């Protein structure tokens, strides 16, 4: 299902972007 | 449109500026029944040019037909559906010839009038449906001299009511409400209400047994003549 | 929809629609009488290029009013002075001056004399400050003693004397505190004229830690701390 | 939400290959046409119908022509590996070469194959719903490239009208040179890129090749190197169209941002993180970084040094996980250099695009795998320096007429010369002109 | 008393998400729309924003409109998108481009009707219609063209209710496009006409009180709708709540609007604080008045301390005594007295209501009429006039049909607005 494969990646995204050194040069 | 300034409404919001169907409020659209129509091309023109009609006009003082033979003893199945056919003409001079043409052979037709009804019913059909008021009162007026021709022929017409009196039922009841003032359009007979009651009324009384129930069926507003 | 086609098909009768179109009559005139920005307009030189096509590009295209009342209070308190309207801030004190005044003397080693003023306002201070020696000791006031009519701030009291404010207030607004608090825009110790000072935008400085400022030549362009300082020089009125 | 890619001639067909096997890659499917399951979880889904559509049976074939007029590059896509991912119509090709002459493949040779190539790009029109443009890759040093190119532009701008057309083109080199007539074609090609394109990209094989030795750590790089960095740009800017991200960016409102007045159309473009795997540990990649790279004169993919003129507008997109204050304060730190200076009528020098699908990685390739990628195109007067190079040339060759007989027999008249040379000076001219800064009363 | 809201183009859509998920929460309706509230305070009033179908479940009286469906399949995608009503979403095919001309005129006349006849199915359902809420960015092109065609047409439509526009404006330090200054000048040019009431936003000043005030370390679009969301939603409690001094979205016109164009107002939100600070300094009527009134709490770059207060509105929610509301409310006119107008004898209405927002035990939300909002437009004008002197990017809305005589008209309409706040400003002495 197209809903929850965008939900799995937004999820995902929201826990790689946590930590601020992984978003300025992970 | 520009919207120009100074002019809108903004901030300015009042209780006092106050200002379910399946279908467009003007309605439905004019589908006239009254309409005129075109007129179809008719072979009376074609057999007048031509030449095969054994007649000549007379100009004498007035106008008037002479037949180069007697019409006792011409073919009526050839000859009376074709003079039939030019009764929807306008222009003249096939409206006088098949006027007189009409007359003439239902008047000393004899009793050869009766095998060629079934012939007649679209020609008479056909002239009716055109809407337009002169030819209406001419077919009119030789329907009228066509039943009192003979014997018989009032029966005939029965079974063919379907064909002829739809049209009849349009100007059933059209006449003019002028109250105290007296009619002008009598001596003429130029009514069309007129004519097309006293026609029912002699289809009625040259009909037989049958002919009220027939005459009811198609026109809903009628009343035995007898 | 105009407020014409409104008011004409509102359900109002005619003498309040007559009232409210001459309201807005009325506004529209008020705001032509204005001081305004000019329109602007397109530059006559303007190269080629500019009003040349393309033929993809062609082909994509389709082809008085408000009146003034100001209510006067019988024995209303007295909000003006003498002393203050001579006054002004954007220019030296008396002080300053007389600071510049030693500063020359003791450059060039030598005396100076000062320059004479026909000001009323000397003149009176001058004759209080001599009849307050007078009384405090039984010599009249020398020279050098009477320059102390530069170094202080005089004015007039109710009554009509001549006094010393002894600590001013601030020309803006301030606070006197009692058993309530309470702001005095003017208050009778303040030296110069009232006015509101000018305040530093708040948002002049990016959102984050970057240091990008306002420009000082414009609204929209930005600056940084190359070769001047922009976030000093921010300051205006409006 | 389609677009279809028309490639012509050797160097589009060569770009076209590494075009096409970077999208399979990023789509994730396979040689013979088929989506297995397992390699689509990772990434969402209808994605692939900017470039492709589906058979009945779910097999993939792609929205693509290539064309050219000799038998060779072509026979090497029908015998290579993709052989069954094309249609056999859509790959087009002629008997014989346009001999680097412009004039023999505009009215020779190419007006004979132009009716199949219009019949193709019509089948593949009538199986969309919603095409937004043409992107055209082409060289304007052959003779093939120019001549087709030109021709096809014409009547594709004839027959579609308002449709979009955006074109990648490789210009001669100001002085590796691969043919003595270079000058002429490219000469002859810009009047037909200036009236018949929407917006042009620029690109150079030298700065290619220096950005390839300098950056990356080849000694002896080759075409296909240039042709995975020019997929790779492309790619980027498609991008846009076809994944999730927080500032989407439709090519109509690029196209908006991008051009100030119709004739002002030619651009420069640009590509940050070019980096190769072992000096990736040695530095980090963070969005100010990347963003100031893209304006340096060693980033460009065009040779000329943007100082010597202004900038009217830029686009810059990203992609990748970033966050909008980033690209903010990063534009902002821009915006504040005193070397980079915009026309005083563009105070809002710049348009942003953020995308959330990090750039692909290719198992053969030079680049680096990477989270954040930014890619840049800007319109600036500087490019008018390029044009006077290839004029330089032209006039010393123009002035003793020394191979116009070629063009002259194969149905072309002499006055076309003169009148290309003229036209391209005003081009120049322009560019001039609308740099200078304000207006005078007098 | 019903209210119809709309929300168009990306910004808009982003934005009433978040308010239905913040209205759905006080009212305790589930994303399945099932009612598992758990007081008879939130259904007495439920028909304010819902409408009731049938079985129990409740569906939001919104209308969804843009003219590329990526942002109704996000929408669809959320956490709260099941609600809304399938037939309610209306969308076209193609973007507008961020031109104005094209958002006005070409792709909007062919869905404007179809999005007139959704609002007229859905205003002449309620018993009794308040006013509409609109949500769009002026500086974008579906948002400005077909947010200020649609206001134009349910002002034909409803002349009688109140029209009401929260909307966003693009930063000349933090912009997303190049020709921001040409829709912001056509927009404001509609807007001053069409609208009763209109707020403004700057997502500079929006970053600002993230950053300064909330101290969040990674801050998305997301908090800075919910800031947004949260005015919205506590402009309208006292609609839907008992209190001690009722107020309404009219009485809130009657007193803040002095003339009939002098009505853009600026907005702001009291009790904000970082999860580390808050448990250094209680909440209290004191607190909330001044942050109120602090400019570093304001939602506009525009700074108070350059204009004067005409008129301000407060909206008190909680439990608390009116004699603090009165005599901080008078102890704020009186402290600051140089910054309210004078022909004027007292410029604050006050107004209390019992329930708070979810989570917090008080709050307030504060709508300002002040002229330093003059300076935003200023800047505008000046952006426009950089660029309409020199032909910069006219040939896009020529061809797609305008007349230059437009661009002058709006223009002159925004300076005589300038000037009309700008006369009021400063002092007068004589
Ligand atoms: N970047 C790049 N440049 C190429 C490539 N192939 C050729 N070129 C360059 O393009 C120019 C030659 O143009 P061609 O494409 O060979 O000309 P053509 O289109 O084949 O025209 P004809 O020779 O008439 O068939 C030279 O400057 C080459 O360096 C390629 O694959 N990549
Ligand atoms: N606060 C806020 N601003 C947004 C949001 N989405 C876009 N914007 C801003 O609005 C402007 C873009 O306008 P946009 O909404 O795209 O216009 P549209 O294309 O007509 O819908 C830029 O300044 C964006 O930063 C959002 O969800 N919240
Ligand atoms: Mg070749």
């Amino acid at each position: 299902t197209t809903r929850e494969k965008k939900r799995l990646f937004m999820m995902q995204r929201a826990e790689r972007l946590k930590d601020p050194k992984m978003r300025h040069m992970g | 449109q520009i919207l120009v300034g100074h002019t809108g409404t903004g901030g300015m919001t009042f209780s006092t500026f106050k200002n379910g169907c399946f279908g467009d409020p003007k309605g439905p659209e004019k589908a006239g029944a009254y309409r005129k129509r075109v007129i179809p091309p008719t072979e009376f023109r074609n057999y007048y040019v031509r030449g095969d009609l054994p007649l000549t006009i007379q100009q004498g003082a007035s106008r008037t037909l002479s037949w180069r033979l007697n019409v006792s003893s011409l073919d009526y199945h050839h000859f009376l559906p074709i003079f039939f056919d030019g009764l929807r003409e306008l222009e003249e001079p096939f409206i006088f010839v098949a006027l007189q043409g009409c007359y003439d052979l239902l008047e000393r037709g004899g009793d050869k009038i009766l095998p060629t009804i079934p012939q007649l019913i679209v020609p008479i059909k056909t002239a009716l449906n055109t809407r337009h008021p002169t030819v209406i009162i001419n077919v009119l007026k030789v329907l009228q001299k066509l039943v009192e021709s003979a014997d018989f022929v009032g029966q005939a017409l029965v079974p063919y009511y379907r064909q002829i009196l739809p049209v009849f039922n349009l100007y059933k009841n059209r006449n003019k409400n002028i109250g105290d003032r007296i009619d002008y359009s009598q001596t003429k007979r130029q009514n069309i209400s007129d004519l097309v009651n006293e026609t029912l009324h002699l289809l009625e009384q040259y009909g037989g047994e049958d002919a009220y129930i027939n005459i009811k069926y198609m026109v809903p507003t009628y009343e035995s003549c007898l | 929809s105009t407020i014409y086609n409104a008011v004409d098909a509102s359900t109002l009768n005619d003498r309040c629609r007559t009232d409210l179109l001459d309201t807005v009559a009325q506004l529209g005139r008020h705001c032509e009488t204005l001081p305004k920005k000019a329109v602007t307009t397109a530059d006559a030189p303007l190269p080629s290029c500019t009003f040349n096509t393309t033929v993809s590009r062609s082909q994509k295209e389709i082809n008085t009013y408000f009146k003034d009342h100001k209510p006067k209070f019988h024995g209303a308190l007295r909000t003006q002075d003498c002393f203050r309207d001579t006054r002004d801030i954007t220019q030296l004190s008396s002080k300053e001056k007389d600071f510049v005044h030693r500063y020359a003397e003791a450059k060039m080693k030598k005396s100076i004399p000062r320059e004479e003023s026909d000001d009323v306002a000397k003149k009176v201070a001058t004759e209080a400050y001599t009849e307050a020696f007078r009384k405090f000791k039984g010599r009249d006031p020398t020279e050098k003693e009477l320059l102390e009519v530069e170094r202080l701030y005089f004015a007039y009291a109710d009554d009509g004397a001549v006094g010393v404010v002894q600590k001013p207030h601030f020309h803006g607004p301030h606070m006197h505190v009692s058993i309530c608090n309470r702001k005095y825009v003017t208050c009778p110790n303040q030296v110069y004229r009232a006015s509101l000072p000018a305040v530093r935008n708040a948002r002049s400085r990016f959102p984050g830690p970057i240091p990008v400022w306002t420009s000082t030549k414009n609204l929209h362009a930005v600056a940084s701390n190359d070769t001047y300082r922009p976030g000093v020089h921010n300051v205006s009125k409006f | 939400r389609e677009a279809i890619c028309i490639h012509i001639g050797q160097a589009g067909c060569q770009v076209g290959n590494a075009c096409w096997e970077l999208f399979c890659l990023e789509h994730g499917i396979q040689p013979d046409g088929a989506m297995p399951s397992d390699k689509t979880i990772g990434v969402e889904d209808d994605a692939f119908n900017t470039f492709f559509s589906e058979t009945g049976a779910g097999k993939h074939v792609p929205r693509a022509v290539f064309l050219d007029l000799e038998p060779t590059v072509v026979d090497e896509v029908r015998t290579g590996t993709y052989r069954q991912l094309f249609h056999p119509e859509q790959l087009i090709s002629g008997k014989e070469d346009a001999a680097n002459n412009y004039a023999r493949g505009h009215y020779t040779i190419g007006k004979e194959i132009v009716d199949l190539c219009l019949d193709r790009i019509r089948k593949l029109a009538d199986n969309c719903t919603g095409l937004q443009g043409f992107l055209v890759y082409h060289a304007v040093g052959g003779g093939t490239g120019s001549g087709l190119g030109a021709l096809l532009l014409e009547r594709l701008s004839v027959d579609y009208g308002k449709k979009s057309k955006l074109g990648y083109t490789v210009y001669p080199s100001p002085q590796v040179s691969t043919a003595v007539v270079e000058p002429y074609n490219s000469v002859l090609s810009t009047h037909s890129l200036l009236e018949h394109t929407d917006v042009a990209a620029m690109l150079d094989n030298e700065a290619i090749y220096d950005l390839t030795r300098r950056n990356l750590d080849i000694e002896r790089p080759t075409y296909t190197n240039l042709n995975r960095l020019i997929g790779q740009v492309v790619s980027s800017l498609t991008a846009s169209l076809r994944f999730d991200g927080a500032l989407n960016v439709d090519l109509t409102e690029f196209q908006t941002n991008l051009v100030p007045y119709p004739r002002i159309h030619f651009v420069l473009t640009s590509y940050a993180p070019v980096i190769s795997a072992e000096k990736a540990y040695h530095e980090q990649l963070s969005v100010s970084e990347i963003s100031n790279a893209v304006f340096e004169p060693a980033s460009m993919m065009t040779k000329c040094d943007p100082r010597h003129g202004k900038y009217m507008a830029c686009c810059l997109m990203y992609r990748g996980d970033v966050v909008p204050k980033d690209v903010n304060a990063a534009v902002a730190t821009i915006k504040t250099k005193r070397t980079i200076q915009f026309v005083d009528w563009s105070p809002t020098g710049f348009k942003c695009g953020i995308n959330y699908q990090p750039p692909t990685v290719v198992p053969g390739g030079d680049l680096a795998k990477v989270q954040r990628a930014v890619c840049m195109i800007a319109n600036s007067t500087a490019i008018a320096e390029v044009f006077a190079r290839i004029d330089h040339k032209f006039d010393l060759m123009y002035s003793k007429r020394a191979f116009v007989h070629w063009y002259v027999g194969e149905g072309m008249e002499e006055g076309e010369f003169s009148e290309a040379r003229e036209d391209l000076a005003a081009l120049e001219k322009d560019y001039e002109e609308v740099g200078a800064e304000s207006a005078d009363m007098d | 008393r019903e209210i119809v809201c709309v929300q168009a183009g990306q910004c808009g859509n982003q934005i009433g998400s978040k308010f239905w998920e913040v209205i759905s929460d006080e009212h305790g309706v589930d994303p399945t729309g099932t009612y598992q509230g758990d007081s008879d305070l939130q259904l007495e009033r439920i028909n304010v924003y819902f409408d009731e179908a049938t079985g129990g479940r409740y569906v939001p009286r919104s209308v969804l409109i843009d003219l590329e469906p990526g942002t109704m399949d996000s929408v669809r995608a959320g956490p709260y998108g099941q609600i809304f009503r399938p037939d309610n979403f209306i969308f076209g095919q193609s973007g507008a481009g961020n031109n104005w001309a094209k958002g006005h005129y070409t792709e909007g006349a062919e869905l404007i009707d179809s999005v007139l006849d959704v609002c007229c199915k859905e205003a002449e359902s309620c018993d009794c219609l308040q006013g509409f809420q609109i949500c769009h960015s002026l500086g974008g092109g579906t948002g400005s063209g077909m947010g200020t065609l649609l206001i134009s047409k349910l002002r034909e439509q409803y002349p009688d209710r109140i029209m009401m526009t929260f909307s966003i404006i693009p930063s000349p330090k933090v912009s997303d496009t190049v020709v921001e200054p040409y829709n912001t000048t056509l927009s404001v040019h509609q807007l001053v006409e069409n609208s009763d009431e209109s707020m403004c936003i700057d997502n500079e000043a929006l970053y600002d009180i993230c950053f300064r005030t909330l101290k969040l370390t990674t801050p998305t679009f997301g908090d800075l709708n919910h800031l947004v969301s949260a005015v919205v939603s506590g402009v309208t409690c006292c609609l839907r709540f008992p209190g001690q001094l009722n107020s309404d979205l009219r009485k809130l016109a009657v007193n803040l609007v002095p003339f009939p164009r002098l009505h853009f107002f600026m907005m702001g939100f009291a009790p904000l604080t970082s999860r580390g600070s808050q448990q250094y300094r209680g909440l209290s009527v004191p607190e909330l008045t001044q942050q109120m009134f602090d400019a570093k709490n304001m939602m506009q770059a525009a700074d108070p301390r350059h204009g004067r207060y005409l008129t301000a509105s407060a909206l008190f929610r909680g439990r608390m005594s009116t004699k603090e509301v009165d005599e901080q409310m008078l102890n704020v006119q009186n402290k600051n007295s140089s910054y309210f107008i004078e022909w004027i004898p007292n410029n604050i209405k006050s107004s209390v209501c019992d329930i708070p927002p979810k989570g917090l035990k008080m709050a307030v939300t504060f709508i300002g009429n002040n002229t330093c909002i003059q300076e935003m437009f200023r800047r505008v004008g000046e952006q426009f006039t950089l660029m309409f002197r020199r032909k910069a990017f006219l040939h896009w809305y020529t061809g797609e049909g305008m007349d230059e005589m437009e661009f002058t008209e709006a223009e002159s309409n925004m300076n005589d607005l300038v000037s009309e706040y700008q006369q009021y400003q400063d002092a007068t002495i004589e």
